[PDB]
């Protein structure tokens, strides 16, 4: 059966004795090469740490210096090859609708 | 990872130990109590505590040695149970250390030295104290060996035994003991280490300025010959060996395992005053008869093997050129089947001095282990002993109402005749 | 939007579950008061999948605390993040189980289920859309294996379109800390075995194995040792929760995992697994990562592989990298071990990737195998259960419940026919 | 939510609990008056508004002068004065006049106690009966105490930490009769009966200490140590809390095989304690020996059933299990062919606290084995073969008959025996 | 670095509608000329002038070996090999400054060649396109900033055989019955897999009896 309250005398709750050091006592000379803490695997550093990023902010990925290196692919634009909508494409146009 | 367990069996071995414990705590900075206000597990524990307990197993049948040592100055670096007592004295008879007395405390001492060697990770061998002469040396250090190396097998074992000298001696029932205790040791041991007390006389009255010796000179001497032995576990040097090194360098046969130990610079204070202790000095300054602690001359026999360990500042330059030197002499005999003979070993750390001692504070020194055949009449001699007794039986009624019956003399006799035989079967060449 | 519910029985669950948040908050900056508090907005993004939002920027996880005891969860609760769980979530009992499966499914167990059932009911249903159910528990344990187990049966019930996956610690093969261990787990495999959908196996002795030998960790803890397990357990749902060039959601790895329904068994690893003594000397690529993968003694299972044969394998990337490589070397890896996987499946390796590697390692990833050389793992099972139940050491602590003899048999029957489901295929 | 109920009747029980509730004040804040100058007290101790601190116990005995120390002792001013319930007429090594005359006239009143502490609390799980095997009251009162209580509160386990009679020292004359009869009307009513010799914890002392020349206090000092090692996990963090349904359920094969021995691992001086290197490798090692056990007999005799770790202070895992890894692989400690699992283990974060002016060291770790051993059954043997010599001629049957006894229940008890020693050897097969 | 390939490809095909140039060719005659038969209508992608931004400065790059290295198997983007079936019809996308002449000089070298075959009954076979306007590139591209473009779509019997591996690991997966369970869960028998495989073996077995001839 489930009480509302864990503590003495059915009323608040209990507050267990925690334990300050749960690691283990070197009885000898502890060693140089003893690797004691689990928490190192994936530790960030302090202040300096390497954040979340997506592909715009990446390097060679996809929409990646697109706006600011536009001169490499001007030469393209800047030539009179795009066919411009003369007289009787437009007619066409106006004739469908 | 480098460990040694000692243990101390008898009066000798104890008298030797509490000398030799203090200078293993003047080498490294621990206090007599126990506190250091690596390189120290090779002869000590440290525990949680902070106490630095050693790694010894101090046994006597008799109390009168050991409680001076538990009220002593070192009551609080030891470990009070590992003090092993008896309570009747095992009274220079081999019966009353090996068959009557000895049998009901040899389980407390192997389970005390099972205890110490669990702890241990990388033991190496043992160093038991013990002498040839006594009945607590020579009868409950022979029943121990016997369950040492059936119980830990591989391991290479030490021993220091005091020898009975030829002209000096104390009791006289030890032509009997030695005999007794070298019939039973001989197929359990590995490299025992002969010491002869009027050696360490005449060293101590010829080229050490002191005359009328106590005891405490002679077992400081010797603990210096045992910490030239383990000083390449603690301190690293050049030339490193270990405990087991010695067991492949020095037995020819495995009946042949009793090689001797000189200390070359046991030189007084005044005199280091005026002497160059150049490493080729020293070198040929242990090859002299008058420095060999074992009185037997050695050019009626021949230097079978030869391992020499240095300290201090010692360059292995001129070490070549002074062990050159050596076997280019016609006196320092050499025959045909051993032609390499010698072993060398360097450290880095100089010998110390213990103040109050008599030893000077020298920069360089080596300790020779040589077994010779110049050590074959020392056996005959205890065998002619031997047999002059035992023409009509002197002293056996004493033996033979404590345990064991009249046949077991006539085993050890045709145990050191075949000793006997096997040494000169050794000394002579195959052409 | 692909939301997933929490479940922790016993204090074996309680307890990894505690270090799992560890990680989770860790992952996603949330302070222990509940504040997020990091930098990126990635890490915000898909929030939602492991908490819940309230008001005011506090974020509540969707977990759900239960035993029988109240021994942990007042460790729990005044711990270093104890503060995030909500306290209407906290259930709990009277009695403790006492290493019992039958206090745990019959007795006490039916009079506290309907809460935890009100507990899951009000924090499924608020969810957009449900993913699935994860359980963390010991198959050792009375109040885990007794009363987990009847969680997912009255959860299989009431959602049979969705995922179930468990979390589970097998009984070590060397020692034991309960004696009534193959009681308490034969019962407990035998209902997981009709009801989830994908269970991830873990072992002690192999976790202090690869905590002596590869960590060169002398003395880890218990806290430590639930730190490799929230590192399998957090590297399997990263997809969910963030982009990558190829995802895959837990769905697409139970897809891709189970051949047939009843072999689901799974055997969880983690890849960079260095020392503290060598970190500055690794040189974390592709290939030291892969072949540090499928090493026999870096898995979390007391089962060696080589005396089996891998059926489907996984391996879920994390972080920045190039892709010829990794189809290269799942090419490699299964080309050169032929005799180690099977040859009437072409391929067995699933590869998945992500792009933003966890907080502080610079490439990370996960190992799940579906091997058939853990038919061992059952077979110490059978042989301790069929040895105390043909003498009937301790049955009187169920039988003196009111179960039955007949259930213990047909119990030890689905564990044979699964052993021989997983040697037939060999 | 985890408390306990502790019951000391019998003068053996009183003075062990003399010892238990010293220990017990002085591990939490309790001061001797029952003040606490944040709530793992509550398992033993109530809170009365004042900031009062009262026991959960119940010293009961027929003869005054034992608890009228405690009345007049250094803890007057903490017990419940009713909770010390007092006789006037001593039952005298009889279980009769403990069990019909005597005890039946005063067992409302202990009932009554233990109804209003069941009351006061909210989540009971145990109960710890304190008595000797030797006594009347111990043996007579207790038996009709269980016998009362295991049919009133269900199915609440009750453990018992009775003193077993040594087969070569012993106090009284008349001992196997109270210890037949006793273990004859408990043995369908207890759950696990934790069994504690009196020479073996003089060898211990003996040995172990430096103590040459002990009394009953420096026994009742180890006793306390290990029933707080007992409940350790109620009050105490740690990594596997092992609770009271848990001794009961794991410990105990058989319905009828409930009788464990006790064994505490580093019992030694403060003195030795310097130079002796505890670790978890060494101690579990040296809880295995014949010769450091709290009962006389060897186990070497018969193969261990269940045995159950308890370890304080900074114990981790991993040495845990290699230490019952190598004990595994050891060929003198045999187990049983039908318990291939074997142990248990438990973990607590919290050093063994040691009363000021005591014997035992400060230690940061402790073990304490809860074994039960085949090697029990000879024990029952020696007291079946004092049965039977005694009875056969009718030693002091009439001071019992004499009492409300008849003969029949003499002559089923021995029968009783003989299925419960039956039993034993049945399991070793 | 393949999407942007394929996206090459994409605006190569789609080139003619974008810009002017000398022979346009619509998304009508793609089909017309690419397609024989209803069926038949898997053709292969090559855009032959992919070299890095270095490798192009290097080299003249002139129509008659970006027409040449196209032919070669290493330049497709599927795993097989012209050199064992037949082509069918090909079609020649050229953008960029490419004069119309050399484009049939190249035509005229690739039909002498006796390396590779071609079908008896397609006696014409190529179908040319000439693009006006060079290709473009991409910030933080891999292509190299060049003025010619060649993009391929062939028409081969060699695309079977990259078919006849999948239909190959149909039959190891269905002959034990694995993954199975996860399709017929909705509404699915187990029986359609077997007509996909009847409608995949009929494919092959018109890709086989195309290029037989009758004499
Ligand atoms: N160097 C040295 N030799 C000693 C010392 N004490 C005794 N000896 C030698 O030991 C020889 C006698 O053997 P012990 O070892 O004393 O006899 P034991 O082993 O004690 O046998 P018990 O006297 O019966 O206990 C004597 O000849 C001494 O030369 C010592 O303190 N130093
Ligand atoms: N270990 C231990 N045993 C005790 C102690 N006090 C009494 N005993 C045991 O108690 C036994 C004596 O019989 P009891 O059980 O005390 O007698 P009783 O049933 O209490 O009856 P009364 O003594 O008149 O109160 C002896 O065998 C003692 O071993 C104690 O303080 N420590
Ligand atoms: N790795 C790990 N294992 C644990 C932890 N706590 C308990 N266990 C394991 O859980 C098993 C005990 O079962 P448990 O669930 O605690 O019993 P129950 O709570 O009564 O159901 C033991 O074999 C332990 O190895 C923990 O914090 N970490
Ligand atoms: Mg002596
Ligand atoms: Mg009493």
């Amino acid at each position: 059966k489930r009480m509302v309250f864990t503590g003495p005398a059915y009323v608040k709750d209990h507050l267990p004795q925690v334990a300050q050091h749960t690691a283990y006592i070197g009885e000898k000379r502890p060693a140089l090469e003893k690797t004691g803490d689990l928490r190192y695997l994936w530790r960030p550093a302090s202040n300096r740490s390497l954040p979340a990023k997506y592909k715009p902010e990446y390097v060679g990925e996809i929409g990646w210096g697109i706006p600011e290196y536009d001169f490499i692919n001007k030469t393209r634009l800047q030539t009179g090859f795009h066919i411009k909508y003369e007289e009787f494409s437009q007619a066409a146009i106006d004739k469908l609708s | 990872m480098r460990e040694c367990i000692s243990i101390h069996v008898g009066q000798a071995g104890v008298q030797i130990g509490n000398a030799c414990w203090e200078l293993y705590c003047l080498e490294h900075g621990i206090q007599p109590d126990g506190q250091m206000p690596d390189s120290f597990n090779t002869f000590f524990s440290e525990t949680g505590a902070g106490k630095h307990v050693p790694r010894a197993v101090f046994v006597d049948l008799e109390p009168t040695v050991v409680d001076e040592v538990r009220t002593g100055t070192y009551r609080q670096l030891f470990h009070p149970e590992q003090l092993i007592t008896g309570k009747e004295d095992a009274a220079n008879n081999y019966a009353r250390g090996h068959y009557t007395i000895g049998k009901e405390i040899v389980d407390l001492v192997l389970d005390r030295i099972r205890k110490l060697a669990d702890l241990c990770t990388g033991l190496q061998g043992f160093l038991i104290f013990h002498s040839f002469g006594g009945g607590t040396g020579s009868g409950f250090a022979s029943l121990l060996m016997e369950r040492l190396s059936v119980d830990y097998g591989k391991k290479s074992k030490l021993e220091f035994a005091i020898y009975p000298a030829p002209q000096v001696s104390t009791a006289v029932v030890e032509p009997y003991n030695s005999i007794l205790t070298t019939h039973t040791t001989l197929e359990h041991s590995d490299c025992a280490f002969m010491v002869d007390n009027e050696a360490i006389y005449d060293i101590c009255r010829r080229n050490l300025d002191i005359e009328r010796p106590t005891y405490t000179n002679l077992n400081r001497l010797i603990g210096q010959i045992v910490s030239s032995i383990t000083a390449s576990l603690r301190f690293d040097g050049a030339l490193n060996v270990d405990l087991t090194e010695f067991q492949t360098n020095l037995v020819p046969y495995p009946r042949i395992h009793f090689p001797l130990a000189t200390y070359a610079p046991v030189i007084s204070a005044e005199k280091a005053y005026h002497e160059q202790l150049s490493v080729a000095e020293i070198t040929n300054a242990c090859f002299e008869p008058a420095n060999q602690m074992v009185k037997c001359d050695p050019r009626h026999g021949k230097y079978m093997a030869c391992c020499m360990l240095y300290r201090g500042d010692v360059v292995p330059k001129d070490v070549n050129a002074a062990i050159a030197t050596i076997k280019t002499k016609r006196t320092i005999q050499f025959v045909d089947w051993c032609p390499t003979g010698f072993k060398v070993g360097i450290n880095y750390q100089p010998p110390t001095v213990v103040p109050g001692g008599d030893l000077a504070k020298v920069q360089r020194a080596v300790c020779m282990l040589s077994n010779t055949t110049a050590i074959a009449e020392a056996w005959a001699r205890l065998d002619h002993k031997l047999d002059l007794m035992y023409a009509k039986r002197a002293f056996v009624h004493w033996y033979v109402g404590e345990g064991m019956e009249e046949g077991e003399f006539s085993e050890a006799r045709e145990d050191l005749a075949a000793l006997e035989k096997d040494y000169e079967e050794v000394g002579v060449d195959s052409v | 939007m692909r939301e997933i519910v929490h479940l922790q029985a016993g204090q074996c669950g309680n307890q990894i579950g505690a270090k799992f948040w560890e990680v989770i908050s860790d992952e996603h900056g949330i302070d222990p008061t509940g504040t997020y508090h990091g930098d990126s907005d990635l890490q915000l993004e898909r929030i939602n999948v492991y908490y819940n939002e309230a008001t005011g920027g506090k974020y509540v996880p969707r977990a759900v605390l239960v035993d029988l005891e109240p021994g942990t969860m007042d460790s729990v609760r005044s711990g270093p993040f104890g503060q995030i769980f909500r306290p209407d979530n906290f259930v709990f009992g009277q009695s403790g189980a006492g290493n019992n499966w039958a206090k745990g499914h019959y007795t006490e167990g039916a009079e506290l289920v309907d809460s935890v059932l009100d507990v899951v009911r009000k924090e499924a249903e608020s969810c957009d859309c449900l993913q699935g159910f994860q359980l963390t528990h010991s198959l050792g344990g009375g109040t885990g294996s007794g009363m987990g187990t009847l969680l997912i049966s009255k959860i299989r019930e009431e959602y049979p379109d969705r995922i179930m996956n468990t979390f589970s610690v097998v009984p070590s093969p060397k020692v034991s800390d309960t004696v009534v261990e193959p009681y308490n787990a034969t019962l407990s495999v035998h209902q997981l075995v009709e009801n989830t959908d994908e269970t991830y196996c873990i072992d002690n002795e192999a976790l202090y194995d690869i905590c002596f030998r590869t960590l060169k960790l002398t003395t880890p803890t218990y806290g430590d040792l639930n730190h490799l397990v929230s590192a399998t357990m957090s590297g399997v749902t990263t997809c969910l929760r963030f982009p990558g060039q190829l995802n895959a959601d837990l769905r697409k790895l139970a897809v891709n995992m189970v051949p047939f329904p009843r072999l689901h068994f799974f055997m969880p690893g983690f890849a960079p697994l260095t020392s503290r003594g060598s970190q500055q000397y690794r040189a974390l690529t592709v290939p030291e990562l892969t072949q540090q993968m499928f090493d026999a003694k870096n898995m979390m299972a007391a089962c060696d592989p080589r005396h089996g044969r891998y059926l489907t394998v996984a391996a879920v990337f994390r972080g920045r990298m190039s892709m010829k490589e990794v189809d290269e070397q799942m090419l490699n890896v299964q080309n050169k071990n032929s005799s180690y996987f099977v040859e009437w499946i072409p391929n067995n390796v699933k590869t998945a990737v992500c792009d933003i590697p966890p907080r502080g390692l610079k490439m990370s990833a996960t190992f799940i195998g579906n091997s058939t050389a853990i038919q061992e793992l059952f077979k110490r099972i059978s042989e301790q259960f069929t040895a105390m139940f043909r003498r009937k050491a301790f049955l009187h602590w169920y039988t003196g419940e009111g179960m039955d003899e007949m259930e213990f048999t047909e119990a030890e029957s689905n564990m044979n026919d699964l052993v021989s489901e997983y040697q037939q295929y060999q």
